[PDB]
């Protein structure tokens, strides 16, 4: 175990940048996305996953469950404005 | 769905992000994790698109970090802004050294 409290290194993503860039590159309107931009888009994606998982978990906790099921994720997208952009994916 | 699967970010990295915000020993179902992996891909596209629009509106060809920060407001995730600014600050600090 570490001897002190946890210290985050900022300015890095835990995602593989090349993979994130591949998704970015699919956008037909973007001329070029800078590396700095790709890093921020990657970190926002990390934060997005954490947010989705948290809301899914809270739904599960309501029905006294310990884990996330597919329908927890679905019900989140069904009920929450912030996740409207996922409507097609989940066929709501 | 063939395209979503080819773009998908690694299952183990996404899983770690998911479990990082849940209590110890919480489980995450098969189709749930895949749901979130795919949602992540669309989020990349969603933020990228909104950022590209702001770049275009500024008659710029380069999508810049400030376009990403302003895109958060447009896609209504302004609660990510403080953290992204922190990463950006660190990025160009490290850069100049």
């Amino acid at each position: 175990g570490p001897l002190g409290s946890m210290e985050k290194t900022y300015g890095k993503t835990v995602l593989p940048l090349s993979r994130v860039k591949r998704i970015i590159k699919q956008d037909e309107d973007v001329h070029y996305c800078s590396n700095a931009s790709a890093l921020l888009i990657s970190v926002a994606t990390e934060l997005f996953v954490e947010k989705l998982a948290t809301e899914a978990y809270q739904l599960a906790k309501l029905q006294k469950r310990k884990g996330i099921r597919y329908r927890d994720v679905e019900d989140v997208v069904r009920k929450d404005d912030q996740f409207e952009f996922l409507s097609d994916l989940f066929s709501i | 769905t063939s395209e979503l699967d080819d773009l998908a970010l690694p299952r183990s990295i996404i899983m770690r992000l998911v479990k990082g915000v849940l209590p110890e020993k919480s489980l995450v179902q098969k189709e749930a994790l895949k749901a979130m992996i795919n949602s992540a891909t669309l989020f990349v596209s969603f933020l990228t698109s909104a950022s590209g629009e702001i770049a275009t509106n500024n008659n710029r060809k380069i999508l810049m970090p400030q376009d990403v920060l302003n895109a958060l407001d447009e896609i209504e995730y302004p609660e990510f802004s403080k953290t992204l600014k922190k990463h950006l600050e660190a990025y160009e600090l490290a850069l100049k050294e």
